[PDB]
């Protein structure tokens, strides 16, 4: 069984399945968590950073693309780079060829391009790690989750990352309030927090743990951490 | 490393308080035989620009093409292609500079000057020009060929500054436009009776008037002229 078929991502499993592909998926699960909600106006990432030893630095999680885009990574980081590499090519590219902000529903389009030629060719290997992507352009606010499978979604929110599961279900409920959220940056941040406090058991989100990023109308993609994020706990 | 060969004549343009007009010819010129007279060289993108072109035809049809595809790839994937995402005429003029000035870098030129006129989704009015070589400039009036030193003069003396568009009607303008489109008749030995007008309205949205001809000619002068001095009849 499964030992025959998961030798490569240009095998298929008896019941159609695709190993390679789905052991990306598990290095994600076994990344720290993130999370991502917008509102009509702004949308946020907020991360729980993880560090290696109590005498090191808690690993950057999110990265900024453009200046209206943005995103927070789980699981292998170097495939994270790569990927918003690309993402801030293609944003550059738009804005010199076009003069154009390039808008985040085909920023997702062309991430999930990337990703599956890595799962259909082969001695290439899937991304491993999964990326939720925020920002705002000509047509409001988006979050987009992106999975090395391929499959991007657009959500009002969502998270992932070990125990996602609590923040998912959180927001799940949470919705008809945060999606109300406009014109009041600071408190979508809070609901963020809250979110992805429902996915930690470790301690309590601290200043050298906690991560987060905003982008809106009037606002840039920016990166707030430690020093900063205090006022968010 | 080309020539040109059929080739069209002055393409002018003037924008106005609400929106910007433009102008070209139907004449597909072989030299000095004015060889096609059936030439549209005024090219609607969507609805709110109007793209002219002179120099060589082929390359202006060319240039169709290239815009045509350029209409069909923004509808892809794109929800919002009929609305938010739609082309802008800013979008549309980069594009064309862009590839105006990668022809000229390989030597290999698309041997035209081009005007793009149009009005953004904001409901700015927007004029520019980009020729064979990449240069590219604005101005509330614009003209290529003998329009720049015909045209030009006379639609400045409507609108010398920005501060005199907002001060500007369509009919000041459009009877502007037509009267320098008779001017070049009478002196461009490469102009024809036959033109393409159009406006692009921030509120009429995109008129297009094809089959104009140049009207209220004063040629009854020329019956007092004999000779070249000193002939008497």
């Amino acid at each position: 069984f499964r030992n025959n078929y998961d030798g490569d991502t240009v095998t298929f499993s008896p019941t159609g399945r695709l190993f390679q592909v789905e052991y990306a998926l598990e290095a994600i699960k076994q990344g720290s968590v993130t999370v991502g909600l917008r509102s009509n106006t702004h949308a946020v990432l907020v991360a729980l950073k993880r560090n290696a030893d109590e005498l090191s630095s808690y690993q950057k999680k999110i990265i900024k693309c453009d200046e209206h885009m943005g995103l927070s990574l789980a699981g292998l980081a170097p495939d994270a780079r790569v990927l918003s590499n690309y993402l801030r090519q293609q944003c550059n590219y738009s804005s010199l060829v076009f003069n154009r902000k390039l808008a985040v529903e085909r920023a997702g389009h062309l991430l999930c391009d990337k990703a599956q030629k890595n799962t259909q060719s082969y001695g290439g290997r899937p991304y491993g790690v999964g990326l939720l992507i925020i920002g705002y352009d000509k047509s409001g606010a988006h979050l987009l989750e992106f999975q090395p499978s391929g499959n991007v979604t657009e959500l009002y929110g969502t998270a992932i990352g070990a125990r996602s599961q609590g923040a998912k279900t959180y927001l799940e409920r949470t919705l008809d309030t945060f999606i109300k959220i406009d014109g009041n940056p600071d408190e979508l941040i809070k609901a963020g927090v809250e979110a992805i406090s429902q996915s930690l058991r470790d301690e309590s989100l601290t200043v050298d743990n906690l991560s987060i990023a905003i982008v809106g109308k009037d606002t840039p993609f920016t990166i707030y951490d430690g020093e900063a994020v205090a006022k968010y706990i | 490393t080309q020539q040109p060969i059929v080739t069209g004549t002055s393409v002018i343009s003037m924008k106005y308080d609400n929106g910007v007009i433009i102008a070209a010819d139907n004449l597909g010129s072989y030299g000095s035989l004015l060889r096609f007279n059936g030439v549209e060289r005024l090219i609607p993108v969507g609805d709110n620009t109007v793209v002219g072109i002179s120099g060589d035809i082929s390359d202006m049809q060319h240039i169709e093409r290239l815009l045509k595809d350029l209409v069909t790839e923004n509808a892809y994937d794109n929800p919002l292609a009929d609305a938010e995402e739609a082309l802008e005429p800013s979008y549309i003029f980069e594009y064309l500079a862009t590839v105006m000035y990668q022809r000229r870098s390989k030597m290999n030129p698309l041997w035209n000057a081009i005007i793009v006129a149009g009005v953004q989704s904001n409901g700015d009015q927007f004029l520019r020009y980009v020729n064979l070589l990449g240069v590219t400039y604005s101005s509330p009036t614009l003209a290529t060929g003998f329009g720049a030193h015909m045209a030009n003069p006379l639609l400045r003396k409507v609108v010398d500054r920005e501060s005199d568009i907002p001060k500007t009607t369509v009919q000041v303008a459009e009877e502007a436009i037509v009267n320098a489109m008779r001017v070049l008749y009478y002196r461009d030995a490469r102009s024809s009776r036959n033109f393409s007008l159009a406006i692009i309205d921030k509120n009429t949205g995109l008129t297009f008037k094809k089959n104009l001809q140049v009207e209220n000619m004063k040629w009854d002068f020329a019956k007092d002229i004999k000779g070249y001095g000193t002939q008497k009849i």
